[PDB]
């Protein structure tokens, strides 16, 4: 039918298989990322704290390059493939151009790969949405979001996966220049957004911090719990 | 081709009023050996085009096969069009140039005669692809021995008759036989006119050796 | 690139040995049988090769061998170096895209 | 062995003017020590505002001229307009550099009017490099012809002289004289001189007989 | 009836029939009749070429093809497939002359083209040809040879046959014709008579008769019948039809 | 019928549409989205004038004696060219619906001089599941059995089935189909036996036949469909007869000029020049 | 397949039935029956004979061209039953394979190996989806250097067994029963005896007495290993001998 | 009714023995605009009725250059038309490069026929849904060739293809003898009259919607548009 073949256009003009890939993305766990002054931070809500499992092997936030990060929401295997391809392309660009990879360049490459996989009906689209965030050569913070269709958009603050809409409303309501100015403010904003996403929070918070001229580092559960306690104290004060 | 092996001596062509006449010997020499003394180095392409080659005879046979196949196919089409001698000349030039560019050229120098639309055509195609049209042509040692006489006669009388052209070609053949080690007594006169291509049988030259006794 | 120039005169011949053998068989059939035999064999080969493992996995090509008459013939090609023991394997998706003509 | 190139002689020369672009060449096709033919102009007209002269290996010259004609037809079909002289020069440079490792043994000089109606002369090397000049001579006798062109058209080494603009008649007389001198001192030149004058009205062809060998 | 087995040429019906080939045969039957009679001197063709409009130039959509200097080709069924198969036969004959140096025998060429058609009917990627044709030639050694090829891929020699709408009527006329004892002239006259007889002026408004022959009188070279002889044959056919 | 790859198993589509039902034959989310689609597709009959939703059917609210319905761009163009300028026609009601396949509107008109005479210019397409809902909204459940319904529509020559090929057929030809009660002259050849109509005109005609309402359906088969003057020229015989004889006044001159206006303002096919 | 795999179990060659049978191969056998003719091959201790009924449908049809007896090589001949075009294609393939075997191995291909190659190709046909089995049957005969006369029948499924008396066509079962009865009664099986056995078997199963023009007979003997097509006069002589006794 | 199964694909034969995809391609070319092509004893003229998507949008060209002596009239699918025009241009260039002579029209039409036949036999490809009226001059004189979406081609003295082309064909068939022996201006006027016959009675030919392509003995293929077709329109009789 119209909804079974990727290449077939629906009478309305839809490529329903791309939209089904988007639905698969929505099925994934929530990933939230905001942009700040010389501070870019990512956050992914873990679906469940599965005991007897190594958290290192199921991380959702990875580093494409020393100056670029990426978080995904959707099929994990597709995300791994896209991440490997993005890393390879980043190194190839650093080889051929000798300059550090811009966030725009890698975001465009990922979008092009996803669109190319959407081209033919033999290949299914990648069912992932990626939040590529990092610093450019000049150090300007950059946040971007790609879709299975192959469209990339810059965002000041975005959320993908399940419950993305509510977290996006939260961010829109609580995005201010003062919050962006302070790195701790941005981190607290992301903690609050993810806590809104998942009531339990705490151990389920998977937050990563990247600052100017500093490699990606993932805050340990101790720091995440400290920030959660700070948010709880602030709420109690009110 | 890389080794010429069996080679041709020379082809002389000259255009007169009413058509063109070309001549070639019936000899294919391996080295200095005569070996094959009855081969024909002139072919009839169509009713208004003729062709003579000097060089590797195997390549000449290959070109014979190809050109005959093209003519047969075009006749099968039956659309009322015929390959003019100029078209055959252009095709041969392109083929030779392509073979040269592939570093595997055909080792023949080709003389193309023809008479279409009341216009005598006389073409020259070399191994590399050098192509031009001249009132008189001569390949191999022809360009050194016979070409002088042809050019002198033509620049004296711009247009010749059939008999005059035939006599001049016969004199050139006699000179070539006298002063060319790869030449042969038997040659083949081929003339193309309004009637069509007419290839005469084996003809011999009038040898003269009085200077042998003079000494 | 200089890689286009063969390192050994025999290298170019034996590198395309199977392709040259198939071309010679097609030429002989077409000289004798006609246009039908080469076209038939070409379609048959295309059909058998269309179904196989993905590029990053070594295929058996049993039907192709039977059609080519090599099911009971062994040459240096089969024994000297094993396609199974490649020692060099690229990314699965990259190889699939390369075969598909995308790259 | 096998030599893909042979030198067939031929001398080309182009002079640019305010409203004219003369492209002149000889008609001597000679390979080795013999003369293939006495009627083979080296200048072929491409458009109504461009004439190209080719000297060197005759086969390469013919192939290049045919390729240029085909590319001109393709450009006309695609862009729905005739290619300009500068565009032809750039395309010829790209074509020549395409066969860089098997270079065309052709000396190419493009002469014709530009979009402003001014004579434009482009000189090419076998590899493909080109530039715009006011006058240039190519072929076997290029070295013989160039000094007089520099002396007269360029007014070089002429102290206290009037830089009179180059008129058409003076250009034709200069071309005839230089080619006569070339026929005198160069064995690859003579027979006849084909002069193609490219003006806004069209292309005029003039033939001047030179002394035979 | 192969209701669920008539979609692909690679599918067998329960009774063992490939219905795509039969549909190709029916498509051939949809076309106007083309007949060809072989006699002692040679082979004469003839086709009931219907003119669709007076605008078309005389000779458009010619159904007679010269695949070789000595081989004719009268086609029926889909015209495009007929042209394609004519080109295939031309390539085959060209190739035989180039390789073995002599004109391809009629039987060998018929076998080659028939096997090409069968190969096309074998697979599902391609569809069987929708045309049937007659290959005819005359030689001093081989003699007069006439062959017919079916979309299935058969190749059978005939003394006379027809392909098209009125195949059976033309076949009966040829059956009651004694071709083995007549010359080429009488044969072409009778071919014109048969073509005029089998033509249905009611369903088909008008037609143009194309006649070609190959035989001793043509020096073993296929050619169209001269206009004078063709007009004489048409006049004889008119007289026969009137009575 | 996918054939995406070599070994893909394809299934022959069924002309009866069984496979759709077989796949169809729950989850609360699926039921919710299905009901959302159902209420998105249902026809909503209302009037833009005063924005008063027409819960009551048109037939119940006003008594009609002559309902001329035009479906297709050419039919509504013909009506706009010929009947509007003859008198005065104000908008009363307008059906709004959404389909997968698609100036698409269904607007109803009524004559001020004689309100009993109404009109319908359905320039939009109606899906197979919505013609009955449209009939419910317009005619209601209780008909009058005293209405002269002249249904006008344009079709393609390819749809018409006959021994002659489509090309040989005279392209600007029209046929008629009338109910048992409609005893007036059809003025047109009756539709051939194998031919069938399966769109809104068919729904209206079946409704009229079932409930004994005199109606006639006109089908103008044409090779072109995008605002063609020949289609309306072939429609003219319809107004030449009764029913539409009085509605259109004796002023063909303005209608002929008016008909040109509609054809000039047309969109050509970019794909096919 | 490029068009696409069919749905039903019997609608495609590759997919299996619930039992595991391939219905397309059986339909190819039904096509062989649809050929309309019957072929009988008998193996003796001196020669191998193949007899098939020749049915020229129309008088205009040239009887010389109508034949189902083809020679693969100078010593091996075959009789084909089934679709004419498919049989011709298989004959061409067998000829090419025999020529290639002679070129590559330096000696003429045995009959068993020829059918083994043909059956391998047939199996390839039955395994893939793009192609379909050939609707024809091949019966090869020939004299082996050591094993003497050899008769092999060579089917679409890919079965290449050899037989002492082969039958194929519409009346395959009845011909097989008749040949089994004859074989159970072991005669000397001379050349003329084998020819008579084949002809009488065909006549019995077809319930008709053949004239010289209704059958074509091909023979190959130890003394004369070349594949020989019996001339119509010789077939008539054999028929007269049968009638007399 | 029973042809649904055999209607979808081009490699599937119908029980009646007719491929429906080819006929649908013919319907597609019919659905296009109308062109008229006729030839005299010395000239070949192609007159086309250009269509504009909107009043602001310019009329889409329907006469396309192929060679110095060959031109075509567009009818049907535009993309397939451009592909065919590119193929024919390449063929003509190859002919003039190899044999250094113009490619005969008949040979080009045969090549087009084979090229458009190739898809109709293979799977996964559709017939070229474009019809072309090819006007050219050869040693045999003017030529008018009609190319159908079905690979078969026709040689015509005058032909019209497209929407409402039956009236144009009737007019052409009415005055064939006049066409054969007439002046160039008379031939162009005849073509314009046929194109007008295609048009509705109310409508009339204008400089915007008329494109003319003429090739003759000493005249190369030139396309006239707007002010260039105005001279031909002037002097035309009232319908």
């Amino acid at each position: 039918s119209y909804d079974r073949a990727i290449t077939v256009f629906s009478p309305d003009g839809h490529l329903f298989q791309v939209e089904y890939a988007q639905e698969a993305v929505k099925k994934g766990s929530t990933a939230v990322g905001v942009r700040g002054r010389d501070i870019v931070v990512l956050g992914v809500e873990k679906k469940s704290v599965a005991k007897l499992q190594d958290e290192r092997t199921v991380r959702k936030i990875c580093a494409l390059d020393d100056n670029v990060c990426m978080a995904f929401a959707g099929l994990t295997a597709d995300a791994r493939i896209v991440i490997n391809r993005a890393r390879v392309e980043c190194q190839s660009h650093r080889l051929t151009v000798e300059d550090p990879v811009t966030v725009e360049y890698i975001t465009r490459y990922i979008a092009s790969l996803k669109q190319r996989y959407t081209q033919s009906n033999g290949r299914r689209p990648f069912g992932i949405s990626a939040l590529i965030v990092g610093f450019d050569f000049d150090g300007t913070p950059r946040l971007y979001q790609t879709d299975p269709s192959g469209t990339y958009h810059a965002w000041k603050a975005n959320a993908i996966g399940r419950g993305a809409k509510s977290v996006r409303e939260f961010l829109e309501k609580n995005y201010t220049d003062e919050a962006i100015e302070t790195d701790d403010l941005t981190i607290k904003l992301v903690i609050k957004a993810l806590l809104e996403v998942v009531q339990s929070g705490g151990k389920n918070i998977e937050l990563a911090v990247m600052r100017r001229d500093q490699s990606l580092k993932i805050l340990n559960p101790e720091e995440i719990e400290k920030y959660v306690a700070e948010i709880e104290k602030e709420k109690e004060e009110n | 081709t890389q080794n010429p092996m069996v080679t041709g001596t020379s082809v002389l062509g000259v255009k007169f009023e009413g058509g063109v006449v070309i001549a070639a010997d019936m000899l294919g020499s391996y080295g200095s050996l005569a070996r094959f003394r009855n081969i024909s180095r002139i072919m009839r392409v169509n009713n208004s085009t003729m062709l003579g080659a000097s060089g590797d005879y195997a390549d000449f046979q290959y070109l014979k096969q190809v050109l005959g196949q093209m003519v047969i196919d075009e006749e099968l089409l039956g659309d009322g069009h015929s390959y003019s001698p100029r078209a055959i000349h252009s095709w041969l030039t392109r083929a030779m140039y392509s073979r040269r560019s592939k570093m595997n050229p055909l080792w023949n120098t080709m003389v193309i005669g023809g008479y279409a639309d009341g216009e005598s055509f006389l073409g020259y195609v070399d191994m590399l692809g050098v192509a031009y049209e001249a009132p008189s042509l001569a390949t191999g040692y022809g360009a050194y021995l016979a070409q002088p006489l042809l050019r002198e006669v033509l620049e004296k009388q711009p247009v010749l008759s059939q008999t005059e052209a035939r006599d001049l070609v016969e004199r050139c053949m006699r000179v070539l036989y006298y002063r060319d080690a790869r030449s042969y007594n038997r040659f083949q006169i081929a003339t193309v006119t309004e009637k069509g291509v007419e290839i005469e049988g084996p003809l011999s030259t009038e040898t003269n050796w009085d200077i042998a006794h003079m000494i | 690139k200089n890689e286009l120039l063969p390192s050994h005169p025999l290298e170019l011949s034996e590198k395309n040995f199977q392709l040259n053998q198939d071309k010679m068989n097609f030429s002989t059939l077409r000289n004798i049988q006609g246009l039908f035999a080469p076209l038939k064999l070409q379609m048959e080969f295309k059909a058998v090769q269309q179904v196989q493992r993905l590029p990053f996995l070594s295929s058996s090509n049993l039907s192709l061998d039977v059609l080519r008459g090599n099911d009971e013939t062994i040459g240096f090609e089969d024994i000297l170096n094993d396609p199974s023991q490649s020692e060099v394997m690229g990314e699965p998706h990259l190889m699939v895209e390369y075969k598909l003509g995308l790259l | 062995r096998f030599s893909p190139y042979v030198f067939n002689g031929g001398t080309i020369l182009a002079i640019a003017g305010e409203d004219f672009a003369i492209v002149a060449s000889d008609t001597r096709l000679s390979e080795g020590f013999s003369i293939h033919t006495r009627d083979s102009p080296k200048c072929y007209k491409l458009t109504d505002k461009t004439v190209i002269g080719c000297s060197g290996f005759h086969g390469d010259c013919l192939t290049l001229t045919k390729i240029i004609e085909a590319r001109l037809k393709m450009y006309k079909h695609s862009n729905n307009k005739a290619m300009t002289t500068g565009a032809i020069a750039a395309m010829l440079s790209t074509i020549l550099y395409s066969r860089r490792f098997f270079p065309y043994y052709v000396y190419n000089i493009i002469g014709g009017l530009d979009e402003e109606g001014k004579g434009a002369v482009y000189s090419f090397d076998p590899v493909g490099s080109y530039q715009r000049d006011s006058f240039k001579a190519g072929g076997s006798a290029s070295a013989m012809l160039q000094p007089l062109l520099d002396n007269q058209v360029g007014f070089k080494n002429m102290q206290n002289v009037e830089h009179v603009p180059l008129s058409l008649d003076r250009a034709m007389r200069l071309v005839k004289d230089v080619f006569i001198s070339a026929a005198e001192r160069d064995v690859y030149t003579g027979d006849a001189l084909r002069i193609c004058i490219v003006t806004k009205e069209g292309i005029r062809e003039e033939t001047v007989s030179l002394r035979k060998d | 009836i192969g209701t669920g087995y008539d979609l692909s040429a690679s599918t067998f019906s329960p009774d063992g029939r490939v219905f795509q080939v039969e549909y190709a045969m029916k498509a051939v039957e949809n076309s106007s009749t083309a007949i060809g009679i072989r006699c002692k001197d040679g082979v004469v063709f003839g086709v009931e070429k219907l003119v669709l409009s007076k605008l078309y130039e005389e000779g458009s959509n010619k159904r007679l093809f010269n695949v070789d200097r000595h081989v004719g080709m009268a086609v029926a069924g889909l015209l495009a497939d007929a042209r394609s198969l004519a080109d295939i036969a031309r390539e085959e004959a060209s190739n035989f002359r180039s390789n073995f140096g002599y004109n391809i025998p009629l039987k060998h060429l018929a076998d080659r083209v028939a096997m090409y058609v069968h190969a096309y009917t074998l697979y599902s990627a391609v569809r069987p040809f929708g045309c049937s044709f007659m290959l005819g030639s005359y030689s001093v050694n081989d003699g007069a040879q006439l062959y017919m090829i079916d979309p299935s891929g058969v190749s059978y020699g005939y003394w006379g046959c027809a392909i098209g709408k009125a195949r059976q009527a033309a076949k009966t006329e040829i059956e009651k014709l004694q071709m083995k004892e007549m010359t080429c002239r009488d044969i072409v006259k009778e071919v014109a008579k048969i073509i005029y007889i089998v033509h249905d002026e009611v369903k088909d408004k008008a037609f143009e008769l194309e006649l070609s022959w190959v035989g001793e009188l043509t020096n073993g070279r296929h050619e169209i019948v001269p206009k004078d002889i063709r007009e004489e044959a048409e006049k004889y056919a008119k007289e026969s039809l009137k009575e | 019928m996918a054939a995406t790859f070599f070994g893909e198993v394809v299934k022959a589509p069924c002309r009866a549409g069984t496979e759709d039902e077989e796949e169809e034959e729950e989850t609360p989310e699926d039921r919710e989205v299905r009901l959302q689609l159902a209420r998105k597709r249902e026809v909503r009959l209302l009037r833009r004038q005063t924005k008063t939703s027409l819960e009551v059917s048109l037939l119940e609210k006003y008594p009609c004696s002559k309902f001329i319905i035009a479906i297709g761009n050419n039919a509504v163009a013909f009506l706009s060219s010929f009947v509007m300028n003859s008198g005065v026609w104000e908008e009363v009601g307008c059906a709004k619906l959404w389909n997968e396949w698609c100036e698409a509107f269904c607007v109803f008109y009524h004559l001020k001089s004689n309100p009993s005479v109404f009109l319908c210019q359905c320039s939009c397409y109606v899906a197979e599941d919505q013609q009955y809902q449209w009939l419910e909204k317009v005619f209601g459940s209780c008909p009058r059995k005293n209405m002269q319904i002249t249904i006008l529509t344009c079709r393609h020559v390819t749809d018409y089935k006959t021994s002659e090929s489509t090309g040989s057929l005279p392209s600007p030809f029209l046929r008629a189909l009338k109910t048992q009660n409609f005893k007036d002259s059809a003025c047109c050849p009756l539709l051939e036996q194998p031919n069938i109509v399966h769109d809104l005109p068919a729904a209206v005609l079946s409704y009229c036949q079932v409930w004994k309402i005199p109606a006639i359906l006109y089908l103008c088969y044409t090779d072109v469909m995008k605002l063609d003057l020949i289609t309306v020229e072939a429609f003219k015989p319809i107004l030449s007869t009764r029913s539409l004889k009085g509605l259109v006044k004796n002023i063909p001159q303005s209608t002929e000029i008016l008909k040109k206006l509609m054809t000039t303002n047309e969109i050509q096919s970019n794909i096919y020049t | 397949m490029s068009r696409g795999s069919s749905a039903g179990f019997d609608r495609h060659i590759t997919i299996f039935s619930p039992e595991g049978r391939l219905y397309q191969v059986e339909y190819a056998f039904k096509a062989i029956n649809q050929g309309g003719l019957t072929s009988v091959a008998v193996r003796g201790k001196d020669c191998a004979v193949i007899v098939t009924q020749k049915k020229v449908p129309d008088k205009l049809l040239d009887s010389s061209t109508v034949t189902h007896l083809f020679k693969i090589t100078e010593n091996i001949g075959c009789v084909m039953t089934g679709m004419t075009a498919d049989s011709r294609s298989q004959v061409q393939r067998a000829r090419y394979e025999a020529a290639n075997w002679k070129y590559k191995y330096g000696y003429e291909i045995p009959v068993d190996m020829l059918c083994k190659r043909i059956a391998d190709i047939s199996q390839v046909y039955t395994q893939n989806a793009e192609m379909r089995p050939l609707g024809c049957c091949m019966i090869l005969i020939g004299i082996d250097e050591e094993q003497g006369p050899q008769v092999y029948k060579c089917d679409p499924a890919g079965y290449y067994c050899g037989f002492k008396a082969t039958a194929a066509g519409v009346k395959q079962t009845e011909s097989t029963s008749f040949l089994e009865k004859k074989v159970k009664k072991k005669f000397d099986w001379t050349f003329e005896q084998t020819v008579e056995t084949a002809i009488t078997c065909l006549s019995t199963v077809l319930s008709i007495d053949f004239k010289p023009s209704e059958i074509e007979v091909g023979v190959v003997t130890v003394e004369n290993p070349k594949f020989r097509i019996l001339t119509e006069a010789e077939i008539d002589a054999h028929l007269v001998a049968l009638a007399e006794r | 009714m029973f042809r649904n199964q055999y209607d979808n694909d081009v490699t599937v034969w119908s029980p009646q023995g007719r491929i429906h995809q080819i006929e649908y391609a013919m319907e597609a070319v019919k659905q296009g605009s109308a062109t008229v092509g006729l030839k005299s004893k010395t000239h070949a003229v192609l007159v086309a009725l250009k269509r504009a998507q909107s009043e602001l949008a310019a009329h889409q060209k329907k006469i396309l250059h192929v060679d110095n002596h060959i031109g075509i009239s567009i009818a049907g699918l535009t993309a397939d038309a451009r592909l065919l025009c590119n193929f024919m241009r390449q063929e003509c260039l190859d002919s003039r490069f190899v044999f250094d002579r113009p490619l005969p029209v008949s040979r080009l039409v045969s090549l087009i026929g084979s090229k458009t036949q190739i898809p109709t036999q293979r799977y996964g490809r559709r017939p070229y849904g474009v019809g072309l009226l090819i006007a050219g001059y050869d040693d045999m004189g003017p030529h008018i060739f009609q190319t159908c979406p079905s690979a078969n081609y026709f040689d015509c003295r005058a032909m019209s293809i497209g929407a409402r082309s039956q009236s144009a064909r009737t007019y052409l068939e009415r005055h064939m003898s006049e066409f054969m022996e007439c002046n160039l201006n008379e031939l162009v006027k005849h073509g314009l009259r046929a194109l007008r016959e295609t048009l509705p009675a109310e409508q009339d030919l204008t400089t915007k919607n008329v494109s003319i392509g003429i090739v003759g003995k000493d005249l190369e293929f030139t396309i006239y548009d707007d002010d260039d077709v105005s001279p031909f329109l002037e002097g035309l009789e009232e319908r």
